């Protein structure tokens, strides 16, 4: 159990190989990659993500190693505080050719990760599945089987910018800014709203009484206020006035321009040379 | 879920059977939320009788405190440490919902502890049990918690639930207000001010063809 | 409140006048009222023009002036020794409650703010009360005593965020 | 279909690249356009790269008047703005990832540099404007990509410029728009200087169907971090050089008052102004998170 953290670096590589492989052959096709990342401690992040070369014989799929180590030195290379992670797949479930290419990459690391992702869905949450590897045995036989991960996505603010202005792909600037914060706070209104919904449909009689879930609606109601505390208040006021002296010292300067304009005007208009 | 599995084979049992059952399920270590339990017709009827002390104890473990167990210690039964240790933590965690830096006196008040390392020995086992995630200052006395888990909740209670939500919401709503307005102002002053800007360079243009004809 | 209405309608009537010349109650009252408000400057420009007249007739403009000399000079006894010496009828008595009640609070005040250890004589001295209910009553307040050295110690005590920097941005930006 | 884009036609590609068109003209690249992978790879290289400057290559082709960009690879070089190009470490780097690549089914070929400006704008210097000319004259099509990782994050938007050189002694007819850019003191000589000598292609990004449906779905999740930013903190010590610049470049203007390019006090008076705005911005966003969560008391 391994706290695992996600880029969409590596969502978008793979979503893109997946295109560019479909494109290639007209008709869809399954691929294979490899993923990059940092271990600290239990905590396990994936930044990058590049692609491997396979080939089938039979049924069974092969990597080639010697590929995998050549482009193991060009990564290392570049990135040199990055490691190998796992692999990653395009499908659905795991099944036995994903287990059989398990226990092949398991020949290069000690435990490697397992990323899927699926192109083809109806769900509305991302299709994106973490997996680690587990040696169990059952009926007396030995077998190793796939346990899943949570995993959360991973904060970086020129990640953020860039997958904003992709997303959107879009007469002032505090109009920007203002609506950026908009849709953010609009999407947090709505999940409120319908869980407010909800508690008031259970509270009343509409939907089969559920402790759980109202246990949670307490213990996320009892989070707020965020952060009351005196160190804080100071710390925040530090902030304002800080900005406070900057828009100050701003204004004083666009002043001494416009009336360096003005003197101007006034010497030509007003003098006899 | 130990407490699905106790609620599974508690469905025959009744009388001493189920005492026994409730002391083992307030015993056994894991569960902190016991809800379907005192939610079960038959627990709930076990109030008329000689054993209604033991569905007293299940509604001090659901909704309660050491302080409340203090009170009424004569009327409840008897209690092991694990189920001491147990309404300890429970007491924590409830001071940790309505207060998020907790003064070092007033748990030793409510847990009755004499010295500093017995309650801090306490409080690492509630942090380690995972229903309890924070840090503990020593130099100003103090325990600062990030994260506490919900407890029971009462048919009651749900009333604060909506009113926190309500506001909220509201709190959201005029957030989002507050931004469209501000939009609004900066772009009719932008354009005012460009407007202005404009017809002061046509007057002058105009003078100018005026003055040089 | 009660005191800052009276002192305009004093003032006004004292400027508009009939020619230059008020009636003594008005005089008197705006002087105790300058007193009360510690306007010293002001009642000290009001004293040098009433007239000699206006003066010599009426002598509780004489005593008035003793109060506000030993305002001026800061001499808390002379205030709490001159104050209860004359008298009127509803002119000027209320008024001079008043002014007694601001001068204990901003001796308390004072004392509060530029002492850390006070002789209780000297703060009996201040307050006005003489010393045995002064000891008794600042322990009551919280400041500590002490006896066989009477050395007292005093003890020293929105959704238009937004608006404002977003027109901070519009005048900068422009 | 939208990835239709996506196709390579190996023969259209080798047509167009023995029937020249871009001899004739001058101006003849106008557009150009990226994909989604490549602009984020590129940001968050520069990103990675901290103060000091990174560059790599990038992989597309060409349609008619426009330059398409599909995808881009680092390279190492050890970073640290080297003098120029390698110690031949990054010569052989190049072949070896474009033919590695090759065997996997990255088909396309290079189509241009990037590289990154920390903190002072995007242009073209003296040497980089020397680059894309020994580039252009020899092999053709080629456009330089330049990045700003650290005004990307001040300002909320990405700074990206695609630009292309001109021959060497072409002198091109006016029509210079020059639109305005904060540049340090001390590298504002060398943007004087070479100037004229390339211009800017208009930029636009697209993305897949795949890759569209990800993000909108990917958004449900990411919504947090909009709304646990606090960008005042990350950028500081740019607040604080842009704040040093800002004086120096007052401390000229004053000095051009006493004595007797033009209106330097305008150009100053512009660059607080921006540097100001950035900062109220970041005010106000911790302002509205706030008012968010720090008063809906239960
Ligand atoms: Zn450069």
């Amino acid at each position: 159990s391994v706290s695992v953290a996600l880029h969409p670096l590596v969502i978008l590589n793979i979503s893109d190989h997946w295109i560019r492989m479909r494109s290639q052959e007209g008709r869809p096709v399954q691929v294979i990659g490899a993923l990059i990342g940092k271990q600290e401690g239990r905590n396990i992040e994936v930044m990058n993500s590049f692609e491997l070369l396979s080939h089938t014989v039979e049924e069974k799929i092969i990597i080639d190693k010697e590929y995998y180590y050549t482009k193991e030195e060009q990564f290392k290379q570049v990135f040199k505080e990055l490691e190998f992670l796992g692999w990653y797949t395009t499908g659905g479930p795991p099944d036995p050719s994903d287990i059989h290419v398990h226990k092949q990459v398991c020949e290069i690391i000690e435990s490697p990760l397992f990323l899927k992702l699926n192109p083809m869905t109806k769900h509305t949450d991302l299709p994106v599945s973490v997996f680690e590897s587990v040696i169990d045995i059952i009926n007396g036989e030995a077998t190793m089987l796939f346990a899943e991960l949570t995993y959360t996505l991973a904060t970086e603010e020129a990640e953020r910018i860039g997958v904003d202005h992709v997303a959107r792909m879009t007469n002032s600037t505090v109009a920007e800014h203002l609506i950026a914060q908009h849709s953010a706070i609009k999407m947090l209104h709505s999940r409120v709203k319908l869980i407010l919904e909800y508690v008031k449909a259970s509270e009343a009689g509409e939907v089969p009484f559920n402790h759980e879930i109202l246990r949670e609606a307490y213990a996320l109601c009892h989070c707020l206020p965020v952060l009351s505390t005196d160190k804080f208040k100071t710390d925040f006021y530090d902030q304002c006035n800080d900005v406070g002296l900057m828009a100050y010292l701003g204004t004083i300067t666009k002043t001494c321009n416009t009336m360096n304009q003005f003197v101007n005007k006034f010497n030509v208009l007003y003098d006899r040379q | 879920n130990l407490l699905e599995q106790f609620i599974l084979l508690a469905k025959g049992t009744s009388g001493s059977a189920l005492t026994a059952l409730i002391s083992q399920v307030l015993e056994a270590p894991g569960v902190y939320v016991f809800g379907e339990l005192l939610e079960l017709a038959n627990v709930q009827e076990l109030a008329e009788g000689a054993n209604a002390a033991y569905l007293q104890l299940l509604n001090l473990f659901a909704y309660g405190t050491y302080p409340d167990y203090i009170a009424n210690k004569e009327s409840l039964p008897e209690l092991s440490t694990a189920q001491q240790n147990k309404l300890k933590h429970l007491t924590i965690v409830s001071l940790a919902s309505r207060m998020k830096c907790i003064p070092y006196s007033v748990l030793l008040k409510d847990l009755e502890m004499r010295n500093l390392r017995e309650l801090e020995d306490l409080i690492i086992e509630a942090v380690y049990t995972d229903i309890i995630q924070g840090k503990l200052d020593q130099r100003n006395q103090l325990l600062e918690v990030d994260f506490c888990i919900g407890r029971d909740i009462r048919k009651k209670d749900i009333n604060n639930i909506v009113k926190t939500l309500h506001e909220w919401c509201d709190g959201c709503e005029a957030v989002l207000l507050g931004i469209e307005q501000q939009v609004l102002r900066a772009n009719q002053y932008k354009e005012n001010h460009n407007r202005t800007q404009q017809q002061v360079e046509a007057e002058v243009t105009n003078i100018k063809k005026t003055l040089k004809a | 409140f009660s005191f800052k209405k009276l002192l305009d309608q004093c003032e006004n009537q004292e400027l508009e006048a009939p020619g230059g010349i008020a009636t003594p109650p008005v005089y008197g009252q705006l002087l105790a009222l300058y007193l009360l408000h510690n306007d010293m400057n002001n009642a000290r420009y009001l004293w040098k023009r009433i007239p000699p007249a206006i003066k010599s007739a009426n002598s509780e403009l004489g005593g008035i002036w003793s109060v506000g000399q030993r305002i001026w000079q800061r001499d808390f006894p002379g205030i709490y020794t001159t104050i209860n010496a004359h008298q009127w009828s509803e002119t000027v008595q209320p008024i001079m409650e008043a002014l007694r009640d601001a001068t204990r609070r901003r001796a308390f005040a004072l004392v509060s703010q530029a002492y850390t250890s006070i002789i209780a004589d000297d703060f009996a001295a201040f307050v006005g009360l003489p010393v045995e209910e002064a000891v008794k009553g600042i322990l009551e307040q919280g400041w500590q005593a002490d006896s066989t050295t009477r050395m007292v110690l005093p003890r020293k005590p929105n959704e238009q965020q937004l608006a404002r920097l977003t027109d901070y941005v519009a005048f900068l930006e422009n | 279909s939208i990835d239709e884009i996506y196709k390579y036609d190996k023969k259209q590609q080798q047509e167009i690249l023995a029937a020249k068109p871009w001899t004739k003209d001058h101006h003849y690249f106008k557009y150009c356009k990226i994909s989604a992978l490549a602009l984020l790879k590129m940001v968050m290289h520069a990103r990675s790269g901290g103060n000091l400057e990174v560059m790599g290559l990038m992989l597309g082709k060409v349609d008619g008047e426009t330059m398409i960009i599909m995808d881009s690879f680092a390279l190492p070089v050890e970073g640290t703005e080297t003098r120029v190009n390698a110690q031949a470490a990054a010569y052989e780097y190049m072949a070896a990832y474009i033919e590695n690549a090759k065997q996997v089914g990255r088909l396309e070929n290079a189509i241009g540099w990037y590289h990154s400006h920390p903190g002072y704008g995007c242009w073209l210097s003296g040497i980089d404007v020397s680059t894309q000319m020994l580039n252009q004259q020899f092999q053709e099509p080629f456009v330089a990509v330049v990045i700003d990782p650290t005004r990307t994050i001040s300002a909320g938007k990405v700074n990206l410029g695609a630009f292309r050189t001109y021959p060497k002694g072409y002198k091109p007819p006016d029509e210079g728009p020059s639109e305005y850019q904060t540049i340090p003191l001390n590298k504002i000589e060398d943007f004087g200087v070479h100037c004229k000598q390339y211009y800017a292609l208009e930029v636009s990004y697209f993305k897949s169907s795949l890759d569209r449906k990800l993000l909108e779905l990917l958004w449900n999740k990411y919504w947090v971090n909009t709304l646990s930013s606090s960008s005042l903190l990350t950028n500081a010590d740019y607040t604080t050089g842009q704040v040093f610049d800002l004086s120096e470049k007052l401390e000229q203007s004053e000095a051009q008052l006493g004595r007797g390019s033009e209106d330097k006090l305008a150009k100053a008076t512009r660059d607080s102004c921006k540097t100001t705005i950035e900062a109220i911005h970041g005010l106000m966003s911790q302002v509205i998170k706030d008012k968010l969560f720090n008063q809906i008391n239960i």
